[PDB]
């Protein structure tokens, strides 16, 4: 079937630069005109720019005009976008899309799964974990809740993960999306366990683990 | 530029209902709109071209219409797979715009959110920082306002929110909200209150600790 690949994303400062690319596969890559088009975390679409099948017409939205550059291989079934003079806005998920017909107003078809591009002045970083404890304990609730922190961590790419003090896996968790705290991103996860005679005992805490393509750490969680 | 308005940005509907999104633009754009779905994690898709040519695969049951300005796209009896995002483009001219997005999400009973607040661990305080947390669970509507008080004074600029998506189970939102102060200017705070105002709760919780009372 029709596949696109997007490929080039990471994690680069401002005022760098960054290539993406996107293998086309399962149609005449070469008959027809392709789109760039990014999702800014948690926002909308945003069209970043246009190529046509024979590479004549191109253009950009206003936002990246001058800074990007669209270009294909129709050789290599390839479609590039030279990012340059990066800012933290262009942050976001890039897309490539194939148009569905020779014609302007052409609907994008088919779209690729897309490459986050962070683009932030931090370094990009493992996160720093740490516990949460309710105060003074959940007691007037059927379950205590326990819960871990991990912050300044970069790009926003994380998996907690919860292991009983017996290392086996823990149901009830909550995970919540990552919130900017300048530059770096810190998510929260959060463990129900039922308060009801089994709140401790023996398991004198939790294990909360986090991966991360810089590092994968873990923390003990005191019940 | 040809601005998008799309409307309504979320609505609350179930399985069978007829809906209705509608998409405005700031100039005539003569039918050349498009409408995709997208899903949470996965790329858009291609629903309905040219104002109301349907894609290949398509469900009958997705509809467009609307000329000039004023388009809007039905799904005539949602589905478990409809709840999605949509969003609506016009590629009449370059560059092309999107809306906004319209959320349809699942239609849920009343739910009363559990609020919880937990106090920075002596690690985070040591190296500086201090992190606040009050996690609210699974409550529904989404809409929920989370405010902070320190010593009964109005946090705003510190606070940071995250809302999860429609969980799979239950239909209900979880949230968490952050206030992050330098370890500094927690010392010098006792009470500090996480006010939670919710469709669902005929008064205002506050959940609250003083500093050094656990």
């Amino acid at each position: 079937q029709v596949q696109l690949v997007e490929s080039g994303g990471g994690v680069v400062q401002p005022g760098k630069s960054l290539r993406l690319s996107c293998a086309a596969s399962g149609f005449t890559f070469s008959g027809y005109g392709m789109h760039w088009v990014r999702q800014a975390p948690g926002k909308g679409l945003e069209w970043v720019a246009l190529i046509s099948y024979d590479e004549s017409n191109k253009y950009y939205a206003d936002s990246v005009k001058g800074r990007f550059t669209i270009s294909r291989d129709n050789s290599k079934n390839t479609l590039y976008l030279q990012m340059n003079s990066l800012r933290a806005e262009d942050t976001a998920v890039y897309y490539c899309a194939k148009v569905k017909f020779y014609d302007p107003t052409a609907p994008n078809d088919y779209w690729g799964q897309g490459t986050l591009v962070t683009v932030s002045s931090g370094s990009a970083s493992a996160p720093t974990l740490f516990p949460l404890v309710s105060c003074e304990n959940s007691n007037p609730s059927s379950t205590v809740a326990v819960g871990c922190l991990a912050q300044d961590f970069l790009p926003d790419s994380i998996t907690f993960s919860w292991k009983y003090k017996n290392n086996s896996d823990i149901s009830s968790t909550r995970g919540f999306p990552s919130v900017l705290r300048g530059g770096k991103y810190a998510a929260t996860s959060q463990v129900l366990l039922p308060s009801k005679d089994v709140a401790q005992g023996t398991n004198e805490h939790v294990v909360c683990k986090v991966q991360h393509p810089n590092g994968n750490k873990e923390k003990d969680v005191p019940l | 530029d040809i601005q998008m308005t799309q409307s309504p940005s979320s609505l609350s509907a179930s399985v069978g209902d007829r809906v209705t999104i509608t998409c405005r633009t700031s100039q005539s754009i003569s039918s050349y709109l498009n409408w995709y779905q997208q899903k949470p994690g996965k790329a858009p898709k291609l629903l309905i071209y040219a104002a109301s040519s349907l894609q290949s695969g398509v469900p009958s049951r997705f509809s467009g219409s609307g000329s000039g300005t004023d388009f809007t796209l039905t799904i005539s009896s949602l589905q478990p797979e409809d709840f999605a995002t949509y969003y609506c483009q016009q590629s009449y001219s370059a560059p092309r715009t999107f809306g906004q997005g319209t959320k349809v999400e699942i239609k849920r009973t009343v739910a009363a959110p559990s609020v919880f607040i937990f106090p920075p661990s002596d690690e985070q305080l040591k190296s500086g920082t201090a992190s606040v947390v009050c996690l609210l669970n699974n409550f529904y509507p989404r809409e929920a306002k989370v405010q902070w008080k320190v010593d009964n004074a109005l946090q705003s600029g510190n606070s940071q929110e995250s809302v999860t998506e429609q969980d799979s189970k239950d239909s209900t939102y979880s949230l968490s909200s952050t206030l992050t102060l330098s370890k500094a200017d927690y010392e010098k705070h006792k009470v500090y209150a996480c006010e939670v105002t919710h469709q669902g709760l005929s008064s205002p919780v506050t959940k609250s600790f003083n500093r050094g009372e656990c």
